[PDB]
C-alpha cells in the first residue's frame, strides 16, 4: 500500500480550492448540466447503440419467426 | 425569519455535536409519529373503503 | 395439439401499480373454496387463524372452524378421536394421499390450492380465463370423453369438470351470485391466500418510496457539497524561467 | 332470472372489427375439414385466434358494475 | 501522536477506509466494488435470520420457506430480500466485471484473477441456494446442472453421485448443498479480503487508464459519501423489486413442490444463469457441451494474455468500444435466448452469438487493439 | 513574480450571501453552516426512522 | 432467545444457525488475538524479556 | 436436521447408516471438550506466567 508523501514527484503546480460552506452545491445544474448531458450522450450514441439496435432487431424477428412456424397452411 | 431561522438554528442546536445530536434524537421521534399515520392517512385515502379498518362496524357484536 | 393462448389483463382491484385488496371479495371468495372447491382441491397452507382481522372477525371465524370434524391427536386410551374445528386448525384434507386424488377424481391429479395465483403463468388473470373461459371442442379434435375442454389450459383438454356455474351458493351480504362474480371472488381470494402480506408491502412500498423521495435528494446534496472542494478547484501551472 | 355481465357485454365484443373476421377464418376452416374426407387439417388454431381478439375486449368493461 | 494512524487495529481500517489515496475522477463504475460488499453482507444477515426458521429434510423444506412467510414475523421481507438480493448482488457482479473489461483493470493480475474465482465461487453458492426451497424449479435445475459433470470422461459418473449422496438429486443432496450454502459466504468473505489486499497494494485504476498518482484524493470524504449516496440507490433497487415485484425475476414453478417423476416443460434458470445456459445448450456434444461452459466463465482469467493495446483503457479507444458493446449485447442475446426452448429460430441465433462470444474475445477484440495501435503508428 | 499569483475568480460558485467583496462573511456564516447541517441533520433523522 | 414460552421447535432450529456462525466469528477473533500478540512476541516462562536470545 | 421430527433421528443415521459417520460425530463430540482442555490449559497458563499483561 501507498500513502501521501510518497506517491510520486510534482513540481510548479498550484491548486485555488473554496470552502464547501462559501460555495453552491448545484452552480448552473441545468443551465449547464443539460448541455453537457446531451454532449456527453453524442459523444457515445454511434460506439454503445448500434449492437443493441442490432440486437433488438435479432430479437424482435427471432420472437415473430419462433410463432409464425409451428402452425400450418396447407394438410 | 430576522437573523434567519437556520442562522438561529446553527447557534442554538446544530454549534455544539451535542445539541446536533440532540435535535436529530428529539427530531427522529417526532417525525416517526408524524409520518407513519401521515403516510397511512394517504394509503387510507388510495384504498377508501377496500379495507377491514373501514368494514369494521359491519360485523359489531 | 402444443401451441398456446394466454390470459389477457382483467383490471382488479389490487393488480393497480400501488393499491390493496379487496377484503368484502376475499370475504365472498372464501365462500367460493368453502362448499365448492374444498371437495377435490387441498390448501394445507391456509389456517382459520388467517382469516382473522382480513375478512371476519374473531368470532366469525371460530363458527366457521367449528363447522367440520378435525382429526385430533391420540387420547390416554390410544386412538385418535374427532373433534369440532378450533382456530389453530389448517383447512381439511379431502384425499388422505394425492394417489386417492388419482383413482376418485377421473383419471387426474387435482393441484394444491394456497399458492395458485403464483404457481401458474399470468397469475390470477390465468385462473380468472381458465374458470370465465369455458366453451365447447373445436372442430378436428375429440376430447376424450374422461377429461374436458378448455381454451386457457396449456394441453387444451385434461381433466377439471366446472363448478363456476350460475350461483353454488348466495353471498352472505346481499350480491347477485353471478358466473363473473363468482369467478373473481375466488381469484381475490386466492391472491390472498398466496401472499396475505400483499397490502403490508404495498404499505410499506409507499413509505420507501416517500422516504427514498426525501432522502435521495438530501444525500446528493451532503455529496455535492462535499465534492464542491474539488468540482469548483482552479489549476495553474507556472514552471520556472 | 339470472342476468350474467359477461354474456351481456360478450355480445358487444363478438360484435367488433377484428373479432367478426376473426370468425370468418373460423368459418372457412370449419367448412372445410367438416366438407374433406378423413383430414388432420383442424381447427383448434382458428378458435384460439377468435378468443384472443374476443377475450382482449372482455377485460376492458367486465368489472364496470360488478358488486 | 495520531491515535487513528498508529494502534495496530485502527491503523488497518485508516489505510483501507480512510487515508487512502484514491483517483480523483473515478467514475460511479467504481461503486460496485463497494456495493458489492454491501450484498455480501446484506445475504448474510438476510440469510441467517432464514437459517433460523428454515428446515433441511424433503419432508419440511418447502413447507419451512411457507412458514417463513406466512407466519414467521416480517419472515416475507426477510425471504424476498435474500432471493432479490441473490440476483442484485449479481448486476452488481456484471457491472464490475464489465468495467474491469472496459477500463484494463484487469491487468492488475492477482486481484484480477481472485475476483475471478469470487465470481465462480458467489455462483457456485447461488446455484446451491435456489435449490433450498425444493420447488420444481429447485429439483429439475439441480438435476440438470449435476447430469452434465457424468460426461468427464473416465472420472464421470462416480463424480455425479459422489456430489448426489445417491443415484439423483435426493434427501443427501438438499441438506448437503444447505450446509456449502451456510460456508460458501463466509469463504467468498475471506476471499474478498484478500481480493482488497491485492488491490491497495497499488490503488485503483481510473477512466482514463493513465496513472493518478499526480492527483490522489483521500478515501473519506469523498468515496464515503460517494459510497453512500451509491448504496441508497442500491436498496432503491433492491426494495423495489421486494416491496413491488417479488417474484418478477422468479419462476413460478418454484411455488409448486418437487416432483422426482413429472419433469416441468420448461427449465428456466434465473437471469444470472441464462447467458452460460444458452452457451451450454448450443453445442450437441455431452463433454463440450460442459467445457464450454466453464471456459464461458474461465475466459476471464485469459483477457489479461490478450491485451495488446498500448493503451491501458477503452476510453480513447473507439473500434474497442464497438467490440466491447458488440459484447455486451451479444451477452444479452445469450441471456434471451436462455431462457427460450430449442426450437427453429433460436437453436441458430443461439448456436451463433456463442461462437461470437469467443470469437469476440480470443480473436475480434486483441486485432481491434492492434489496429488501434498502429493507427496512432505506436 | 509569485506576487502575480491572484486567485481566480469565484463569483461563478459563491453562494449569494457572500458575493460583496465589500461585505463581511461573518455576517452570513451562520446561516451558510445552518443550511448544510440541517440537510444533515435532516438526513440522518430519515435513515434513523 | 425462545421464539416462544418455552425451549421448543423455534429454539432448536434457531440455535443450529448460531451454532454455524459462531466458529467463523470465533476464527476472525482469534487472528486478532494474533494480531495484538505479535505486536509483543510471546511471553516465556521467567517473565524477563526474551529479546536477547530469539 | 434442525427441526423436532426429524433432529435426534437425523443423529443417529448419521451414526448407523452414513459411511464412518459414527467417527465424524465422535470427533466432533470429544473435540468439544478437547477444545476445553486446551482453553484451561491456555488461560492457566496465563495467569500462571503473567502473560494477561499483555
Ligand atoms: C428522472 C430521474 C433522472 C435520473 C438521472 C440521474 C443521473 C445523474 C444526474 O443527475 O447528473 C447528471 C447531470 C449533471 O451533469 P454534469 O454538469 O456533467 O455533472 C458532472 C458529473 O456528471 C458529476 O455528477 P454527480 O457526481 O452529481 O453524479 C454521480 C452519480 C449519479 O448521481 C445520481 O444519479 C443522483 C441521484 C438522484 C437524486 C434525484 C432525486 C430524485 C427523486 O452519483 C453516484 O456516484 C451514484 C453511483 C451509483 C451506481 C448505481 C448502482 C445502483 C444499483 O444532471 C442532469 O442535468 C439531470 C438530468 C436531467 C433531467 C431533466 C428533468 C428536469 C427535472
Ligand atoms: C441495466 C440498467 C440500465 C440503467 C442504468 C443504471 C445506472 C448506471 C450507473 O451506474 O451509472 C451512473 C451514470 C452516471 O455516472 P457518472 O460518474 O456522471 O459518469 C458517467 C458515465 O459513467 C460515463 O458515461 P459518459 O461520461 O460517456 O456519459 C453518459 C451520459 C450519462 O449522463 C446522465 O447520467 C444521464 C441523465 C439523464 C437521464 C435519462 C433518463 C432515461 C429516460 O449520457 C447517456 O449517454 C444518455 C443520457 C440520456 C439523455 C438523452 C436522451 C433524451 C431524453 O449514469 C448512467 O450511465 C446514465 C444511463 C443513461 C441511459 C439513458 C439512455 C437514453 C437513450
Ligand atoms: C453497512 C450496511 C448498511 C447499508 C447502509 C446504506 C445506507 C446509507 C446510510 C448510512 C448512514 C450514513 C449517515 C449519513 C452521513 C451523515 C453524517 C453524520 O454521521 O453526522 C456526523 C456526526 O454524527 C452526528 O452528529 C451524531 C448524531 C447522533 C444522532 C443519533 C443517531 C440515531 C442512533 C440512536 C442512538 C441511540 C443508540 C441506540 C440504543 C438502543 C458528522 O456531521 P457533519 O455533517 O460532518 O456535521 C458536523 C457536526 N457539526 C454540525 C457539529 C459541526
Ligand atoms: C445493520 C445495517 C442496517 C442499517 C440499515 C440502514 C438504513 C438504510 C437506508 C435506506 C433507506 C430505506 C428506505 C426507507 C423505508 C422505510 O422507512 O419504510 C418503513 C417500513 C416499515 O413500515 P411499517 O410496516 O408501517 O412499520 C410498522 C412499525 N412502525 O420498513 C421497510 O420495510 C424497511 C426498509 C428496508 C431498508 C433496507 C436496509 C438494508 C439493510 C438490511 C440489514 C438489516 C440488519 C438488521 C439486523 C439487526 C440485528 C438485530
Ligand atoms: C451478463 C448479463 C448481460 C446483461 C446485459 C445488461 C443490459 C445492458 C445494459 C447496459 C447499460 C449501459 C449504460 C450506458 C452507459 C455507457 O454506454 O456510456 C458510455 C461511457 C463511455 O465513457 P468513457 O469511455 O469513461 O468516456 C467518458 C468521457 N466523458 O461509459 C462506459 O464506458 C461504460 C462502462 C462499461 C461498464 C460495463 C457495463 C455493461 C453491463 C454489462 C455487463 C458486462 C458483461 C461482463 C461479462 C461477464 C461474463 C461472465
Ligand atoms: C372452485 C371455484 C375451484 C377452483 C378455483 C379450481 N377448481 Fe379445480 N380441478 C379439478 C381437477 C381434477 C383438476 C386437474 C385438471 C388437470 O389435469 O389440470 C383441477 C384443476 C384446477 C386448476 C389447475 C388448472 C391450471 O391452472 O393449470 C385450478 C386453478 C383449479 N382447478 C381451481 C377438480 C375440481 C373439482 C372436483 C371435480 C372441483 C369441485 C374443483 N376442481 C373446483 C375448483
Ligand atoms: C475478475 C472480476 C472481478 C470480480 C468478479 C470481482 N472483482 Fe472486485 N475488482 C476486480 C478488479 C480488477 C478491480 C480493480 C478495479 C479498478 O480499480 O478499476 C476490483 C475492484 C474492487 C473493489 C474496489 C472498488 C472498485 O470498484 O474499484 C472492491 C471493493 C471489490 N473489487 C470487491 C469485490 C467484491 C466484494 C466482489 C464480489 C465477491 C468482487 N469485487 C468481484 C476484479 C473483480
Ligand atoms: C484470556 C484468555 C485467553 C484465551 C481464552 C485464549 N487466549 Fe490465546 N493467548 C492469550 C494470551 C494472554 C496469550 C499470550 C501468551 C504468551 O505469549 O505467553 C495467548 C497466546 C496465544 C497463542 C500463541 C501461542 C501461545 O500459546 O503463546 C495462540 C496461537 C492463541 N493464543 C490462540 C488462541 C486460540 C485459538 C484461542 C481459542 C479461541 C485462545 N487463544 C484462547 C489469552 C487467551
Ligand atoms: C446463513 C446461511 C446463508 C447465507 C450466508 C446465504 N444464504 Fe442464501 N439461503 C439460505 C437459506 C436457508 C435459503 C433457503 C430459504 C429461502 O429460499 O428463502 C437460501 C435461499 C437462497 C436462494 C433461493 C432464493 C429464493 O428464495 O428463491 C438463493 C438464490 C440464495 N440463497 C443465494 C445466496 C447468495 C448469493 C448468498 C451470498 C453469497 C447467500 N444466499 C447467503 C441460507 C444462506
Ligand atoms: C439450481 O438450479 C438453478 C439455479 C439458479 N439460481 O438459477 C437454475 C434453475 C438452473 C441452473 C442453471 C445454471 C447455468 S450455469 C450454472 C452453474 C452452476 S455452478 C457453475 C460454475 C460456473 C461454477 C463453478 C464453481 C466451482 C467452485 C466450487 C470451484 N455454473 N447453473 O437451471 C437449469
Amino acid at each position: 500500500g501507498r500513502q501521501f508523501g510518497h506517491l510520486t514527484r510534482v513540481r510548479h503546480v498550484i491548486t485555488y480550492s473554496l470552502s464547501p460552506f462559501e460555495q453552491r452545491a448545484f452552480p448552473h445544474y441545468f443551465s449547464k448540466g443539460i448541455p453537457n448531458v446531451l454532449r456527453r450522450t453524442r459523444a457515445c450514441i454511434l460506439r454503445v447503440a448500434p449492437p443493441f439496435v442490432a440486437f433488438y432487431l435479432v430479437y424482435t424477428w427471432g420472437t415473430q419467426e419462433f410463432e409464425k412456424s409451428k402452425r400450418k397452411n396447407p394438410a | 425569519v430576522a437573523p434567519t431561522l437556520t442562522a438561529r438554528l446553527y447557534s442554538l442546536l446544530f454549534r455544539r455535536t451535542s445539541t446536533f445530536a440532540l435535535t436529530i434524537v428529539v427530531g427522529a421521534l417526532f417525525f416517526e409519529r408524524a409520518f407513519d399515520q401521515g403516510a397511512d392517512a394517504i394509503y387510507e385515502h388510495i384504498n377508501e373503503g377496500k379495507l377491514w379498518k373501514h368494514i369494521k362496524h359491519k360485523y359489531e357484536n | 395439439s402444443d401451441l398456446e393462448l394466454h390470459p389477457p389483463s382483467y383490471p382488479w382491484s389490487h393488480r393497480g401499480l400501488l393499491s390493496s385488496l379487496d377484503h368484502t371479495s376475499i370475504r365472498r371468495g372464501f365462500q367460493v373454496y368453502k362448499q365448492v372447491c374444498s371437495s377435490c382441491h387441498s390448501m394445507d397452507y391456509v389456517a382459520y387463524r388467517h382469516l382473522v382481522g382480513v375478512c371476519y372477525t374473531e368470532d366469525e371465524a371460530k363458527a366457521l372452524a367449528e363447522e367440520v370434524e378435525v382429526q385430533d391427536g391420540p387420547n390416554e386410551d390410544g386412538e385418535m378421536f374427532m373433534r369440532p374445528g378450533k382456530l389453530s386448525d389448517y383447512f381439511p384434507k379431502p384425499y388422505p394421499n394425492p394417489e386417492a386424488a388419482r383413482a376418485a377424481n377421473n383419471g387426474a391429479l387435482p393441484p394444491d390450492l394456497s399458492y395458485i395465483v403464483r404457481a401458474r403463468h399470468g397469475g390470477e388473470d390465468y385462473v380468472f380465463s381458465l374458470l370465465t373461459g369455458y366453451c365447447e371442442p373445436p372442430t378436428g379434435v375429440s376430447l376424450r370423453e374422461g377429461l374436458y375442454f378448455n381454451p386457457y389450459f396449456p394441453g387444451q383438454a385434461i381433466g377439471m369438470a366446472p363448478p363456476i356455474y350460475n350461483e353454488v351458493l348466495e353471498f352472505d351480504d346481499g350480491t347477485p351470485a353471478t358466473m363473473s362474480q363468482v369467478a373473481k371472488d375466488v381469484c381475490t381470494f386466492l391472491r390472498w391466500a398466496a401472499e396475505p402480506e400483499h397490502d403490508h408491502r404495498k404499505r410499506m412500498g409507499l413509505k420507501m418510496l416517500l422516504m427514498m423521495g426525501l432522502l435521495l435528494p438530501l444525500v446528493y446534496a451532503m455529496k455535492r457539497h462535499k465534492w464542491s472542494v474539488l468540482k469548483s478547484r482552479k489549476l495553474a501551472y507556472r514552471p520556472p524561467k | 332470472e339470472l342476468v350474467d355481465p359477461l354474456t351481456t357485454v360478450r355480445e358487444q365484443c363478438e360484435q367488433l372489427e377484428k373479432c367478426v373476421k376473426a370468425r370468418e377464418r373460423l368459418e372457412l376452416c370449419d367448412e372445410r375439414v367438416s366438407s374433406r374426407s378423413q383430414t388432420e387439417e383442424d381447427c383448434t388454431e382458428e378458435l384460439l385466434d377468435f378468443l384472443h381478439a374476443r377475450d382482449h375486449c372482455v377485460a376492458h368493461k367486465l368489472f364496470n358494475s360488478l358488486k | 501522536t495520531n491515535i487513528r494512524k498508529s494502534h495496530p487495529l485502527m491503523k488497518i481500517v485508516n489505510n483501507a477506509f480512510i487515508d487512502l489515496p484514491a483517483p480523483s475522477n473515478i467514475s460511479s463504475w467504481w461503486n460496485f466494488g463497494s456495493l458489492l460488499g454491501i450484498c455480501l453482507i446484506l445475504q448474510i444477515l438476510t440469510g441467517l435470520f432464514l437459517a433460523m426458521h428454515y428446515t433441511s429434510d424433503t419432508t419440511t423444506a418447502f413447507s419451512s420457506v411457507t412458514h417463513i412467510c406466512r407466519d414467521v414475523n416480517y419472515g416475507w421481507i426477510i425471504r424476498y430480500m435474500h432471493a432479490n438480493g441473490a440476483s442484485m448482488f449479481f448486476i452488481c457482479l456484471y457491472m464490475h466485471v464489465g468495467r474491469g473489461l472496459y477500463y484494463g483493470s484487469y491487468t492488475f493480475l492477482e486481484t484480477w484473477n481472485i475476483g475471478v474465482i469470487l465470481l465462480l465461487t458467489v455462483m457456485a453458492t447461488a446455484f446451491m441456494g435456489y435449490v433450498l426451497p425444493w420447488g420444481q424449479m429447485s429439483f429439475w435445475g439441480a438435476t440438470v446442472i449435476t447430469n452434465l459433470l457424468s460426461a468427464i470422461p473416465y472420472i464421470g459418473t462416480n463424480l455425479v453421485e459422489w456430489i448426489w449422496g445417491g443415484f439423483s438429486v435426493d434427501k443427501a443432496t438438499l441438506t448437503r448443498f444447505f450446509a456449502f450454502h451456510f460456508i460458501l459466504p463466509f469463504i467468498i468473505m475471506a476471499i474478498a479480503m484478500v481480493h482488497l489486499l491485492f488491490l491497495h497494494e497499488t490503488g485503483s485504476n481510473n477512466p482514463t487508464g493513465i496513472s493518478s498518482d499526480v492527483d490522489k484524493i483521500p478515501f473519506h470524504p469523498y468515496y464515503t459519501i460517494k459510497d453512500i449516496l451509491g448504496a441508497l440507490l442500491l436498496i432503491l433497487a433492491l426494495m423495489l423489486l421486494v416491496l413491488f415485484a417479488p417474484d418478477l425475476l422468479g419462476d413460478p414453478d418454484n411455488y409448486t413442490p418437487a416432483n422426482p417423476l413429472n419433469t416441468p416443460p420448461h427449465i428456466k434458470p434465473e437471469w444470472y444463469f441464462l447467458f452460460a445456459y444458452a452457451i451450454l445448450r448450443s453445442i450437441p456434444n455431452k463433454l463440450g457441451g460442459v467445457l464450454a461452459l466453464a471456459f464461458s466463465i474461465l475466459i476471464l482469467a485469459l483477457i489479461p494474455l490478450l491485451h495488446t493495446s498500448k493503451q491501458r483503457s477503452m476510453m480513447f479507444r473507439p473500434l474497442s468500444q464497438c467490440l466491447f458493446w458488440a459484447l455486451v449485447a451479444d451477452l444479452l442475446t445469450l441471456t434471451w435466448i436462455g431462457g427460450q426452448p430449442v426450437e427453429h429460430p433460436y437453436i441458430t441465433i443461439g448456436q451463433l452469438a456463442s461462437v461470437l462470444y469467443f470469437l469476440l474475445i480470443l480473436v475480434l477484440m486483441p486485432t481491434a487493439g492492434t489496429i488501434e495501435n498502429k493507427l496512432l503508428k505506436w | 513574480s509569485h506576487t502575480d499569483i491572484k486567485v481566480p475568480d469565484f463569483s461563478d460558485y459563491r453562494r449569494p450571501e457572500v458575493l460583496d467583496s465589500t461585505k463581511s462573511s461573518k455576517e452570513s456564516s451562520e446561516a451558510r453552516k445552518g443550511f448544510s447541517y440541517l440537510v444533515t441533520a435532516t438526513t440522518t433523522v430519515g435513515v434513523a426512522y
